[PDB]
């Protein structure tokens, strides 16, 4: 199918704790591969993933240094960011960023992404067309202005188009084995008594890869979207993930209930019921 | 691999 | 500045039962901002050799990770995950519930 790679880069400020930490992690789908952090004793881009290992140094020092010079570029931006809203010295501040490409089955470009964040709300989005800019507020805009007259957009378009792709095709080829392997749920439905007049019933999926996945309960054929408890997609440490979805449903309709499971990985989607 | 570091905000 | 309060899961990477070699975890996430503090504990004591994963975030830009620890359940055995962040007055202890 489909395929992403992305950057998410976490700048943190803390006056009074030293300058502020810059951290950045590298991901092809639901696969983490690098990761930086200015505080290590040494810092540097480091492999997370078996088969990124097998790059060579200049790979290593190139993803390096850009990191150490975003480090500092994001030391100045947070100041920056703090005159734009009027803001002390005291306090601490984050700057978020999100970038990376999409590619279809045949390794074609599918679209382009470059987003960012000042204290968890949206500050700037570079938009779809990878040639103009959306920015959330008047101190964006002072960003978008210094970033049009750096033409900044076309540095992103030729990185989103060119190196994106290009070095995302290598990493789909190098971790073939993983990468472009699904793993389909384990899936069972667990009963609960609550009283005598109720239980829950658990619909239960493990071990899939990717993270993506759809659990529905219906009732006589209906789902039942508001009365389902889904509880977060979790990683199990593995590379896998695990999400259960939870009905209370009136004890002796229990065969009125069944589980809908639709993943990447699975031939057909499943249908499940309460097996006693 | 990373995209060149850009301009500050 | 906004502030979200972390969700809390604890379970095991494999299904559990005593004896076996297992992995307990922890895993925080929808949190704003960062900062955050987390011990898994082991009736009560913080167990010592805890490693997480990096720290990334969601497409809403709140923030999560995973922390986790190499155990082995028993039937008396008892574990929690204690959690502190900004959003929170005191620290949340949130219990691994073995089979829910």
């Amino acid at each position: 199918g489909s395929h992403s790679m992305r950057y998410f880069y976490t700048a943190m400020s803390r006056p009074g704790r030293g300058e502020p930490r810059f951290i950045a992690v590298g991901y092809v789908d639901d696969t983490q591969f690098v990761r930086f952090d200015s505080d290590a004793a040494s810092p540097r881009m480091a492999p997370r993933a078996p088969w990124i290992e097998q790059e060579g140094p200049e790979y290593w020092d190139r993803n390096t240094q850009i990191s150490k010079t975003n480090t500092q570029t994001y030391r100045e931006s947070l100041r920056n960011l703090r005159g734009y809203y009027n803001q002390s010295e005291a306090g601490s501040h984050i700057i978020q960023r999100m970038y990376g490409c999409d590619v279809g089955p045949d390794g074609r470009l599918l679209r382009g992404y470059d987003q960012s964040a000042y204290d968890g709300k949206d500050y700037i989005a570079l938009n779809e067309d990878l040639s103009s800019w959306t920015a959330a507020d008047t101190a964006a805009q002072i960003t978008q202005r210094k970033w049009e007259a750096a033409r900044e957009a076309e540095q992103l378009r030729a990185y989103l188009e060119g190196l994106c792709v290009e070095w995302l095709r290598r990493y789909l080829e190098n971790g073939k084995e993983t990468l472009q392997r699904a793993d389909p749920p384990k899936t069972h439905v667990t009963h609960h008594p609550i009283s005598d007049h109720e239980a829950t019933l658990r619909c239960w999926a493990l071990g899939f890869y990717p993270a993506e996945i759809t659990l529905t309960w219906q009732r006589d054929g209906e789902d039942q979207t508001q009365d389902t408890e889904l509880v977060e997609t979790r990683p199990a440490g593995d590379r896998t993930f695990q999400k259960w979805a939870a009905v209370v449903v009136p004890s002796g309709e229990e065969q009125r209930y069944t589980c809908h499971v639709q993943h990447e990985g699975l031939p057909k989607p499943l249908t499940l019921r309460w097996e006693p | 691999t990373v995209r060149a570091s850009g301009h500050s905000y | 500045m906004i502030q979200r309060t972390p969700k809390i899961q604890v379970y095991s990477r494999h299904p559990a039962e005593n004896g076996k070699s297992n992995f307990l975890n922890c895993y925080v996430s929808g949190f704003h901002p960062s900062d955050i503090e987390v011990d898994l504990l082991k009736n009560g004591e913080r167990i010592e050799k805890v490693e997480h994963s990096d720290l990334s975030f969601s497409k809403d830009w709140s923030f999560y990770l995973l922390y986790y620890t190499e155990f082995t359940p028993t039937e008396k055995d008892e574990y929690a995950c204690r959690v502190n962040h900004v959003t929170l007055s005191q620290p949340k202890i949130v219990k691994w519930d073995r089979d829910m």
